[PDB]
C-alpha cells in the first residue's frame, strides 16, 4: 500500500558465486528473490506460491520453551516448529509482543516550592476563579457601554453631513435661478477674437 | 454604574466633588490621589481616609507628572483617567441628576448647533 | 517517525568490511568504551554466537540470552528515560496536544537546555484562548496567566550529558562475564566447513583472530582493486 | 468568541472569610537602556545582554507558582537583540482535548 | 561561542567602530547627489547656467533683479 | 561576513537598510518637484531642461514604489519576523532570499548610473507607450531596472509560500497578509513581464504593436492587471503590521481574527478584477465602465470591515499603560489617514466624478495620503514596535511626541491642498501653471521643506 | 527622587571620541597577542581573521564538537533533596538594578488582571454584522446614481455639428466643416 507494493529495500540472490552485476555484461543470469523464487516467474504468481521459515530441528526444544515460557506466544512457536509459519505469520508475532515506552511522573524533579506557599494552593485557585469571573463580566459591560457609544458617532456624523445636505440644497435652488434672472448671466456678449 | 448595578466586589468611593481640582504639579515628585473620597486634604491622601488606612480595599493612587505645570484631578473617584479629570466628574453627576444633566447637554447642543449653522448655513 | 526520511541499507545491517580487524581486542573492550562500529559488531558477533548454537539455548536464562544479544533489560528509571527520549523526539515533527495541566499532574515540557518556548491555548472548546507564548525555564512550575494551566519543563539531563539510548544503555547495562573466544571457534567450525560458511560474520571473525588472511578464500576477499 | 473561563459558583467559596485579592505587584520593575560596563569585553556584554531579558522574569504568586512574560505572538519570546540561531528547540504549542488512553494510568 | 551569540555582536553591544556608521550615511548622502548633480549639469549644457534665477523664463520689469 | 550572509533576519535589516539608502534619493526628488512648484516660472530647473523635470517626477515614482516601500514592507520587515511568528529556525529558502537583496541593489545602481549617462527624459512611472517607446536609451536601462526587480519579487513571494509547508504554529494575521501579498505577485507579475517585454520589442526589436493599427490601450490593460494589484501588495503587509502592533500595545487579543482574514483574502481577489479604474477615460464601452465601477466600490467593503475591527481594538484599553509611543500612535494614525485616502479613492471611482479628477492632483493627495503617509508611517511603527528585537539605536523616536505632530501636521499642509487644485483644476505631471493656483501650490511646498527639516531632528 | 544619581558612579564620562584613540596611539585593528584572545583584536572586536578569512563554515579549523559517544557537555540543574522529594531551584535573573541601573524601590503597582474581552456574543455578532453590511448598504445606495450618470454620458444625442480635434506634440488641430 506505499510505493506500489514495491518494497524499498528487498534481498536478491545469484546462483554464480562470483557474479557482480555491475562489472559483468552477460545476458544469460537470471537473478533470484529472498525466497529463491527466479525473477522469470512473475510476483502475481509467486506471492501465491507459499512459503514457510525452516529452523534446524535442533532448535525445536528452544522453540518449545519459549512457547510454554509465554503462553500467547506458543501458537506462532508451533506454527514455526511445524513449518507452517509464512512471512505474514511473524509480522503478527513481531507486533503483538511490542509494547510502548512508560514514562513515571513520581520521577521527575519538581520545581522549588516551599512547605508555606504549597499549603496555599487552594487561595490561588479560588483568586483565579474570581478573576475570570469579574472579566467574563466586564466583557458585557463594555460590550454594551462602547457599542451604544459609537451611536454617538454616527448621529454626529449625521448632523455635519446634513450641513452639507442644506448647502447642496440651497446651490441648487441658486443654479435654477441663474439662466432664469440673474443678471451675471449675459447673452450676445462675448465676442470672437480672433487670430493674433 | 458598574460598581452600583453589576459588580458589588469592588470597592465604592463617595464623591468628593462634581468637578476636578486644579493642582500645580512638579515634575519628579510623587503624588498619592485618593480613591475613596473622603480625605481632608484633597485631591491627595490625607493620612486619615480609608486609602491611606488601606481600608474596604481602599488605597492611595500613585502618579507623577512628566513636565511641571497645572493638571486637573479627579473628584468624582470614578474617572476613566483617574487620578486625571477627563470628564467623568460630569457624566457621573448626570447619573446621579438626570434632569440637570438633560439641561446642560441641550444647552451644549443648542450653542454648537447655532455656530456650526451659522458658519456654514 | 513521520520527520525521519528512508530507511538506509545501513538501519538494517552493516556490511562485514566495516567489522573492525582487531577481534581479539574488541571482544574484550568493556561496553562504556565501544564505539558506535565496535559495539555493533561486538553484540552481532556474540549475538549469533549464542544463537547459532541451538543445543545451548533451551538451558540459558532470558537474562542470560538477552545479555549475550545485547539487550536491555528494561527497568522503571530506564523505562523512564527512554520514554522521555521517544516523546522528546516524536515531538520534533508533531503536534503537542494532550491534557489540562494541573499542579497535581503539570504538562511536561520535555527539554535538552534549561529552556523552552511554549504557546498555552487554554481548555477545550470556549475554554480555549489565544496563544499566549512564554519561556518555560526550569526551577519553575509556570501558571498561565488567563486560564491558570500549569505547566512544567523537564529536563533530559544526566551526569554532564542529556539523555540518549546509548547513554541509557552504558548507564543501566552491565557488562557479563567475559566473551570466550573458544565459542566464536566451535561455533565457527559448526556452521562453517569444506568451503561452505554458513556464518559468514564468524568466518571474517575467526579470520580476524587467526591474523587476517589465515582461511580459506580470505586472502581474495580481502584484495580490493581501487 | 472567548468570554473567559467558565466559573461554577462552588468555585468562588473561600476556605476563610479574610479572604481578598492577592495583592501582588505585576509590574516588572524600572527599566532604561541596558548599561553596559567598560570593563565588559564583548564576551562579557553579551552575557550582561542575555541576564537583562524581560521575558525571561516572572511574578511569583502565594502558593509558588509563577506567571511568566507571555505575549500573542512568538516574536517576544526570541532573546533581545535577536541571536543568529533562535528556535533551536521547537516550541511547543500546546493543545487541550478531553480524550485519554489507559495506558497512561495505573490502578 | 558567547561572541557570536548575537547577530552583529559588535554593533549590538555597542563596540562597533564609527567608521562603518560614516559609511552608511555617506551613501545615502551620495545616492542623493544623484538628483541634484544631473539636475545641474543639465540646466548649464542646455541653458549656460547651473541654476536659473526666479521667473528668469518670463518678461521682468526693468527694475527686476 | 556582509554580503555572503544568508541569515534570514541579517538580509531582513538589509533590506530596511537600503530601503532608506534609496529613500534619500527618492526624498531629494520630491524636494525638486515642489521647490519647482512653489510659484510659477522657472525656479530650479530651466525652460530648456524641462526634460529633467519628466525625468525626476518618472524616478521618484518607480523608486518609491518598486525600491523603497515594497523593499521595506515586503522584503524588511518581512524576512525578520515571518519564520519567528511560523515559530521555524529559518527561512526555507535560505541561498534565495541572499540573492534577492542583491538583485534589488544591482537593479538601483542601474538606475541611477542611467541618470548619469544617459539623456535626462521621462515618460511617467506608468511609462505609457508611444510615448515611452519614442524614448531615449533611459528608457531602456529603466526597463532593465524593472524587469530585474521582478525577478526579486517574484523568487521573494515564491520563499514565503513555501512557508505553508513548514510552519510549525498558527498562521496569523500578519503571516495571512504577506501569503496573499505574495499570491498577488505570483498572478500579476507574469503579465507585467509581458507587456515589458512587448515595450522592449517596440523599443528594441522594430516590433509595431505600439503604432498604428496596433491598439496603445492594450498596454495599459496589461500594466494596470498589474498596476492595482501593485498597490494592494503595497498595502497589505502595512496592514498585517497594523493588527500586530494593536493587539501587542493594547494587550488586547484581535477581534474577528478570520473576517480579518477573509477581508484581506477578498481585497486581493477583487484588487485582481478593478484595474480598469485607471482607464476611465479612454473610452470604454459603457458596460464595461459600469462593471469596473461596481465592483470598484465593492473593495470598500472589506476595506472597511478591516478599520472597524482595529477601532475595537483600541476601544476599551487600559489607561494605565502609557500611550504616547511613538509606535502606538503612528498605528492610531494610520486608521486617521487611511479613511481620509481610501473616501477620496471612492469619490474618484465614480468614472464620471473621474472624468474631473482624472490627471489632476486630487489623484496625487489621493494615492500619497495612503502610500507617503499611511504606508510610510506603518513601515516606521513596525520598525519601532520591533526596536528591542532588531536592536538599533543613536536614534530619538521611541518616545518622540514632536516628531510625530509635526510629521502629522506638515504631511497634511502638502497634500490636503493637492485635494483643493483638483477642482480648480491643475494637471498632474506638470511644471508650470497659471498664476491663480499659485496660493495652494506655495502652501503646499512650504509644507515639504518642513517635512525635511523634521527627518534631521531624529538623529 | 532622582535615581540618576544612584548609578552616576558606575557612569564615568568619556575621553575620546567614539571610544577609541587615534590608531596610532594604539593600533586596534590588529589582533590581540592575549593567550586565549586570539579570535579578537586589540579592542575586542572580532578579529577578520576569524570571521573572514579563516571562517570556520569554510573548513578552516575543523573541530567537531560531539564525541565518540553522539554527546555534547550539557550544565545540570540545581538540584535539592528535601522532605523526601527531589527539588529544582530555578535561576533568578539578577536585579534589574545590576543590569539597568536604576534602584529597584518605589515601583507603581499594575495589578493581575485577565484579558480585557468583549463580552455578550449576540450583542457582538450584531456589531459584526453591521460592520460589513452598513458599507454594503451605502454601496448599494451609490450603485443606482452610478448607472444612471453612465448612462447618461452614453446617450444617442441629435448632433448637429462635428468638431475634430487631433493633438500633436505640442499642439492641438481643429478642422471643422466651413460654411458653404
Ligand atoms: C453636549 C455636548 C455635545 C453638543 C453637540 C451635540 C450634537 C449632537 C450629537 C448627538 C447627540 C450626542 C449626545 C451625547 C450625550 C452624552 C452621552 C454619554 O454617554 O455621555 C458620556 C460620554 C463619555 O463619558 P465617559 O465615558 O464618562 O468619559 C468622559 C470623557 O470625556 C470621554 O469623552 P469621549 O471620549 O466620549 O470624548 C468625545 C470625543 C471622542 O472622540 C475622540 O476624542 C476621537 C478623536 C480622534 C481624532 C483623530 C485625529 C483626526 C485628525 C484628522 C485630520 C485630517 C487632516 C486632513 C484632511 C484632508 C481632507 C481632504 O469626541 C471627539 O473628540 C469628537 C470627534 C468628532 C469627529 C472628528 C472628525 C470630524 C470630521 C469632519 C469632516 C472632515 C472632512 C474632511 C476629512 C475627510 C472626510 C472623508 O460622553 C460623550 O459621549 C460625549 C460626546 C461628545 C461629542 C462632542 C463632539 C464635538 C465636535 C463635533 C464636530
Ligand atoms: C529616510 C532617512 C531617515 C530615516 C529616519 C528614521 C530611522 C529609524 C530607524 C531605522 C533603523 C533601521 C535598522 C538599522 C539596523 C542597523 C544595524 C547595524 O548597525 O548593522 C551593523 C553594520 C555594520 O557594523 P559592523 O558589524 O561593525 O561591521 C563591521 C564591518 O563589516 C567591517 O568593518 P571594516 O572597517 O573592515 O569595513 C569595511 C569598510 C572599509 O572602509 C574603509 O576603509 C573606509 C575608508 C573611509 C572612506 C570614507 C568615505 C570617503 C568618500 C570620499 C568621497 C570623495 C568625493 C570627492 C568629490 C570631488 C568633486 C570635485 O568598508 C568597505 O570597504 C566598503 C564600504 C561600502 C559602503 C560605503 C559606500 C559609500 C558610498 C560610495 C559611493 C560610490 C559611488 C560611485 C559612483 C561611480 C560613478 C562612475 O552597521 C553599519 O553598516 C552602519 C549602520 C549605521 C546606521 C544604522 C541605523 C541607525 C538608525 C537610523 C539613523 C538615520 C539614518 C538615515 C539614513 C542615512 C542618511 C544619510
Ligand atoms: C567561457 C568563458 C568564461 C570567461 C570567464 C572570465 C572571467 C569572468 C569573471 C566574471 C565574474 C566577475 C565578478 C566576480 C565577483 C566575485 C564575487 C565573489 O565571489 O566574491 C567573494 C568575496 C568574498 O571576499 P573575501 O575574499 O572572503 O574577503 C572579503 C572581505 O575580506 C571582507 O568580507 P565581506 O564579505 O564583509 O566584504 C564585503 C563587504 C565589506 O564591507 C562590509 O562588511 C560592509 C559593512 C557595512 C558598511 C555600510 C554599507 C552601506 C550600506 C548598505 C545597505 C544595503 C545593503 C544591501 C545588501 C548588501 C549589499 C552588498 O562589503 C563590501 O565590500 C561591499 C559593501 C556594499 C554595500 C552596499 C552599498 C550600496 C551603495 C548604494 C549607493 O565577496 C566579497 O567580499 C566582495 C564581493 C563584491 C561584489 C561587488 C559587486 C558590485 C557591483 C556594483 C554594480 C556593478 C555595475 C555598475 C558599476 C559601476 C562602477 C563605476
Ligand atoms: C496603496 C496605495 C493605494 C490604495 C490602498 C488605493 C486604494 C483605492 N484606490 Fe487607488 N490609487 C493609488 C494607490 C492606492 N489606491 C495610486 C498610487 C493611484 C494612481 C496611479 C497613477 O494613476 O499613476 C491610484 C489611483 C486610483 C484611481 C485613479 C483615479 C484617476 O486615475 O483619475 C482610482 C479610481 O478608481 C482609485 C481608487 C481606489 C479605491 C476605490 C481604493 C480603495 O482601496 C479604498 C478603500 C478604502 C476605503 C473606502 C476607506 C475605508 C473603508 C471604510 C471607511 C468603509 C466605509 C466606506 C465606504 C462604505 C465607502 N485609485
Ligand atoms: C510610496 C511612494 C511615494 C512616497 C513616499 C512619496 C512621497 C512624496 N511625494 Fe510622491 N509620488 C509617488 C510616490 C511617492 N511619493 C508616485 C508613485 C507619484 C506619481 C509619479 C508620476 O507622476 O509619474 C508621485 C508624485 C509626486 C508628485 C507629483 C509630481 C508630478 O508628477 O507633477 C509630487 C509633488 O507634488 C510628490 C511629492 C511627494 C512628497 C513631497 C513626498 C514625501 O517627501 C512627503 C514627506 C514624507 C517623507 C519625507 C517620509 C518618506 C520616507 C520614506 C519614504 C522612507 C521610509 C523608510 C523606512 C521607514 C525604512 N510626489
Ligand atoms: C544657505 C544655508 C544652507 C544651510 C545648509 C545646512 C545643511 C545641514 C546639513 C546637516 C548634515 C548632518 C550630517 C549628519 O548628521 O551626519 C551624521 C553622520 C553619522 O555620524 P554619527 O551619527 O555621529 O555616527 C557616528 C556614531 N554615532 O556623519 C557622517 O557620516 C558625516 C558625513 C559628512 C559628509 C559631508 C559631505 C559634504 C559634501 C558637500 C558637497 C557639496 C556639493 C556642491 C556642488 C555645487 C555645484 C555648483
Ligand atoms: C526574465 C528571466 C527570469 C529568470 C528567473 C529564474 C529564476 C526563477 C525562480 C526559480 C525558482 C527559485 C526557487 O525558489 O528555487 C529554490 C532553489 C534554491 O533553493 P535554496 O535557496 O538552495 O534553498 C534550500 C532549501 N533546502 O532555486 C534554485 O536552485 C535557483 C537556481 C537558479 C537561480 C534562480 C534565481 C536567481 C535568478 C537567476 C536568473 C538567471
Ligand atoms: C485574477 C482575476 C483575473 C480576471 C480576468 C478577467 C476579468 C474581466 C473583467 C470584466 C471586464 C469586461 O467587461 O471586459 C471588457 C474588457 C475590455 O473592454 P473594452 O475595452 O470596452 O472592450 C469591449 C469590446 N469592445 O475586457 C478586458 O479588458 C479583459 C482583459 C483580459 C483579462 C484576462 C486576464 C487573464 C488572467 C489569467
Ligand atoms: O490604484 O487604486
Ligand atoms: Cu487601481
Ligand atoms: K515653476
Ligand atoms: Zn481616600
Ligand atoms: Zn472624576
Ligand atoms: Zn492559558
Amino acid at each position: 500500500a506505499y510505493n506500489g507494493g514495491y518494497p524499498f529495500h528487498y534481498v536478491v540472490q545469484y546462483d554464480d558465486p562470483n557474479y557482480d552485476c555491475e562489472a559483468d555484461f552477460e545476458f544469460e543470469e537470471i537473478p533470484r528473490d529472498e525466497f529463491g523464487v527466479p525473477a522469470h516467474i512473475p510476483p502475481e504468481l509467486s506471492t501465491q506460491i507459499r512459503h514457510t521459515y525452516y529452523v534446524p530441528p535442533q532448535y525445536y526444544p528452544f522453540l518449545k520453551k519459549l512457547g510454554e515460557d509465554t503462553p500467547e506466544l506458543k501458537p506462532y512457536t508451533d506454527k514455526l516448529i511445524m513449518g507452517d509459519m509464512t512471512y505474514d505469520d511473524y509480522e503478527e508475532m513481531f507486533y503483538k509482543f511490542a509494547k510502548p515506552l512508560k514514562i513515571y511522573r513520581s520521577r521527575l524533579p519538581l520545581p522549588y516550592r516551599t512547605d508555606e506557599e504549597i499549603s496555599q494552593e487552594k487561595y490561588v485557585n479560588w483568586c483565579g476563579r474570581w478573576y475570570s469571573y469579574r472579566q467574563r463580566l466586564q466583557g458585557d459591560y463594555y460590550s454594551r457601554h462602547y457599542f451604544r457609544d459609537w451611536l454617538i458617532g454616527v448621529m454626529l456624523g449625521m448632523y455635519l453631513g446634513n450641513l452639507c445636505v442644506q448647502q447642496h440644497r440651497q446651490y441648487r435652488v441658486d443654479m435654477k435661478l441663474f439662466y432664469l434672472e440673474a443678471p451675471e448671466h449675459k447673452i450676445n456678449w462675448v465676442k470672437p477674437r480672433g487670430d493674433l | 454604574t458598574w460598581t452600583e448595578i453589576w459588580w458589588e466586589h469592588d470597592p465604592t468611593p463617595k464623591v468628593a466633588q462634581y468637578r476636578p481640582y486644579v493642582c500645580t504639579v512638579e515634575s519628579g515628585k510623587v503624588y498619592w490621589w485618593c480613591a475613596c473620597g473622603e480625605s481632608k486634604t484633597q485631591p491627595w491622601v490625607d493620612g486619615h481616609c480609608k486609602c491611606s488606612k488601606r481600608e474596604g480595599g481602599f488605597r492611595p493612587r500613585r502618579w507623577e507628572p512628566e513636565h511641571d505645570g497645572v493638571r486637573l484631578f479627579c473628584g468624582c473617584k470614578s474617572c476613566f483617567s483617574s487620578p486625571t479629570w477627563n470628564g467623568g466628574c460630569f457624566t457621573k453627576w448626570m447619573q446621579s441628576n438626570p434632569a440637570g444633566g438633560m439641561l446642560y447637554c441641550f444647552a451644549a447642543a443648542f450653542g454648537f448647533g447655532t455656530l456650526t449653522v451659522y458658519r456654514k448655513f | 517517525y513521520r520527520h525521519w526520511h528512508r530507511m538506509s541499507e545501513d538501519d538494517w545491517a552493516l556490511p562485514l568490511d566495516s567489522m573492525p580487524e582487531d577481534v581479539k581486542t574488541l571482544m574484550a573492550t568493556p561496553q562504556t568504551e565501544r564505539g558506535f562500529v565496535e559495539d555493533y559488531w561486538y553484540n552481532r558477533i556474540r549475538g549469533e554466537a549464542t544463537l547459532l548454537d541451538p543445543e545451548a539455548l533451551p538451558s540459558k536464562s532470558y537474562i542470560a540470552l538477552a545479555r549475550d544479544m545485547g539487550l536491555q533489560i528494561v527497568d522503571e528509571p530506564s523505562s523512564h528515560m527512554m520514554g522521555l527520549i521517544e516523546l522528546y523526539e516524536y515531538l520534533r515533527g508533531a503536534s503537542f496536544v494532550g491534557p489540562f495541566g494541573t499542579i497535581e499532574n503539570p504538562v511536561l515540557v520535555p527539554a535538552v537546555g534549561q529552556e523552552r518556548v511554549v504557546a498555552c491555548t487554554g481548555g477545550v472548546g470556549d475554554e480555549e484562548h489565544f496563544t499566549l507564548w512564554f519561556r518555560c525555564r526550569e526551577g519553575f512550575m509556570y501558571r498561565c496567566g488567563e486560564c491558570d494551566q500549569i505547566f512544567m519543563l523537564v529536563r533530559l539531563y544526566y551526569e554532564d550529558r542529556y539523555w540518549t539510548q546509548t547513554l541509557v544503555r552504558d548507564t543501566f547495562m552491565s557488562d557479563g562475564d567475559m566473551f570466550d573466544l573458544k565459542t566464536l571457534e566451535r561455533v565457527h567450525k559448526m556452521w562453517n566447513k569444506d568451503e561452505m560458511v554458513r556464518w559468514e560474520v564468524g568466518y571474517w571473525a575467526q579470520d580476524y583472530v587467526l591474523g587476517k588472511g589465515v582461511l580459506p578464500g580470505m586472502v581474495e576477499e580481502h584484495t580490493r582493486v581501487n | 468568541i472567548y468570554e473567559g473561563q467558565t466559573v461554577q459558583e462552588s468555585e468562588l467559596i473561600p476556605q476563610e472569610d479574610d479572604w481578598v485579592i492577592e495583592e501582588t505587584n505585576f509590574c516588572l520593575g524600572r527599566n532604561c537602556y541596558v548599561r553596559f560596563r567598560e570593563e565588559d569585553d564583548l564576551a562579557r556584554r553579551a552575557l550582561h545582554q542575555m541576564d537583562s531579558q524581560l521575558n525571561k522574569m516572572h511574578t511569583r504568586l502565594r502558593d509558588g507558582t509563577v506567571i511568566p512574560y507571555m505575549s500573542f505572538h512568538p516574536d517576544e519570546m526570541v532573546d533581545r537583540p535577536a541571536p543568529i540561531h533562535t528556535f533551536s528547540e521547537k516550541p511547543l504549542l500546546k493543545w487541550t482535548w478531553d480524550e485519554t488512553y489507559e495506558e497512561a494510568y495505573d490502578d | 561561542n558567547l561572541e557570536d551569540h548575537f547577530d552583529l555582536a559588535e554593533y549590538m553591544m555597542k563596540m562597533h567602530n564609527p567608521m562603518s556608521e560614516y559609511l552608511y550615511w555617506i551613501a545615502g548622502f551620495v545616492s542623493g547627489l544623484h538628483g541634484i548633480l544631473p539636475l545641474l549639469h543639465s540646466n548649464y549644457y542646455f541653458s549656460g547656467m547651473f541654476l536659473p534665477r526666479d521667473n528668469d523664463n518670463t518678461q521682468l520689469c526693468d527694475d527686476s533683479w | 561576513f556582509y554580503i555572503l550572509v544568508n541569515n534570514n533576519k541579517r538580509i531582513g535589516i538589509y533590506y530596511i537598510k537600503l530601503s532608506i539608502i534609496i529613500g534619500i534619493l527618492g526624498i531629494v526628488l520630491s524636494y525638486i518637484i515642489r521647490v519647482e512648484l512653489y510659484n510659477s516660472g522657472n525656479r530650479i530647473i530651466k525652460y530648456d531642461n524641462v526634460n529633467y523635470y519628466n525625468m525626476v517626477i518618472t524616478l521618484h515614482g518607480l523608486l518609491m514604489i518598486f525600491y523603497i516601500i515594497m523593499p521595506g514592507l515586503y522584503g524588511g520587515i518581512p524576512l525578520y519576523i515571518l519564520p519567528i511568528l511560523s515559530v521555524i529556525t529559518d527561512i526555507v529558502l535560505p541561498r534565495i532570499n541572499n540573492i534577492s537583496i542583491i538583485i534589488v541593489l544591482i537593479s538601483y545602481i542601474v538606475v541611477i548610473n542611467s541618470i548619469v549617462i544617459e539623456y535626462n527624459i521621462g515618460t511617467g512611472w506608468t511609462l505609457y507607450p508611444p510615448l515611452s517607446i519614442i524614448g531615449t536609451v533611459i528608457v531602456n536601462m529603466i526597463l532593465y531596472g524593472l524587469i530585474i526587480i521582478g525577478i526579486s519579487s517574484i523568487i521573494s513571494a515564491i520563499n514565503f509560500m513555501n512557508i505553508l509547508i513548514v510552519i510549525d504554529g498558527i498562521i496569523y494575521v500578519y503571516i495571512w497578509s504577506i501569503i496573499i501579498t505574495s499570491v498577488l505577485l505570483i498572478i500579476s507579475l507574469p503579465i507585467l513581464n509581458g507587456i515589458l517585454l512587448m515595450i522592449l520589442s517596440d523599443i528594441y526589436f522594430n516590433s509595431i504593436y505600439f503604432i498604428l493599427n496596433g491598439d496603445v490601450v492594450l498596454y495599459q490593460h496589461l500594466f494596470w492587471y498589474f498596476g492595482h494589484p501593485e498597490v494592494y501588495i503595497l498595502i497589505l503587509p502595512a496592514f498585517g503590521i497594523i493588527s500586530i502592533i494593536l493587539s501587542v500595545l493594547n494587550n488586547k487579543i484581535i477581534f474577528g481574527m478570520k473576517s480579518m482574514i477573509l477581508a484581506i483574502i477578498m481585497i486581493s481577489i477583487l484588487g485582481s478584477i478593478v484595474w480598469a479604474h485607471h482607464i476611465y477615460t479612454v473610452g470604454l464601452e459603457l458596460d464595461t465602465k459600469i462593471y469596473f465601477n461596481n465592483l470598484t466600490l465593492i473593495i470598500s467593503i472589506p476595506t472597511g470591515n478591516k478599520i472597524y475591527n482595529w477601532i475595537i481594538l483600541y476601544i476599551g484599553s487600559y489607561n494605565i499603560l502609557y500611550n504616547g509611543y511613538q509606535s502606538l500612535i503612528f498605528s492610531i494614525m494610520f486608521i486617521i489617514i487611511f479613511i481620509i485616502g481610501g473616501i477620496t479613492g471612492i469619490i474618484i471611482s465614480i468614472d464620471i466624478i473621474d472624468i474631473g479628477l482624472h490627471d489632476t492632483y486630487y489623484i496625487v493627495s489621493h494615492f500619497h495620503y495612503i502610500l507617503s503617509i499611511g504606508a510610510v508611517i506603518s513601515l516606521l511603527a513596525g520598525i519601532l514596535l520591533l526596536k528591542d528585537i532588531i536592536g538599533y539605536y543613536n536614534v530619538i523616536i521611541k518616545i518622540n511626541k514632536y516628531f510625530g505632530l509635526l510629521l502629522f501636521i506638515n504631511i497634511n499642509i502638502i497634500f490636503t491642498p493637492q485635494f483643493i487644485i483638483g477642482f480648480n483644476v491643475m494637471p498632474r505631471r506638470i511644471l508650470e501653471y497659471s498664476d491663480n493656483i499659485i496660493v495652494w501650490n506655495l502652501i503646499s511646498s512650504i509644507g515639504s521643506i518642513s517635512t525635511i527639516l523634521i527627518l534631521l531632528s531624529i538623529f | 527622587k532622582s535615581y540618576y544619581d544612584d548609578f552616576k558612579d558606575r557612569l564615568k564620562p568619556g575621553k575620546y571620541t567614539q571610544g577609541r584613540c587615534p590608531q596610532s596611539e594604539g593600533d586596534y585593528r590588529q589582533e590581540s597577542k592575549t593567550i586565549g584572545r586570539e579570535h579578537l583584536n586589540d579592542d575586542g572586536t572580532r578579529s577578520k581573521r576569524y570571521t573572514v578569512k579563516e571562517a570556520d563554515a569554510l573548513g578552516y579549523h575543523y573541530h567537531p564538537p560531539i564525541d565518540k559517544k553522539g554527546q555534547v557537555y550539557v550544565k545540570g540543574p540545581n538540584t535539592v533533596i528535601e522532605r523526601g522529594q527531589t527539588w529544582i531551584k530555578g535561576y533568578e535573573l539578577p536585579s534589574m538594578e545590576y543590569t539597568y541601573g536604576p534602584k529597584q524601590e518605589d515601583i507603581p503597582f499594575y495589578p493581575r488582571v485577565k484579558l480585557n474581552v468583549w463580552g455578550n456574543y449576540n450583542l457582538v455578532m450584531k456589531v459584526e454584522f453591521l460592520f460589513f453590511y452598513l458599507p454594503t448598504i451605502i454601496v448599494f445606495g451609490i450603485c443606482i446614481p452610478v448607472y444612471t450618470i453612465n448612462f447618461a454620458q452614453e446617450e444617442v444625442i441629435y448632433t448637429t455639428m462635428t468638431v475634430k480635434v487631433t493633438g500633436r506634440q505640442w499642439y492641438w488641430v481643429y478642422e471643422v466643416e466651413s460654411p458653404t
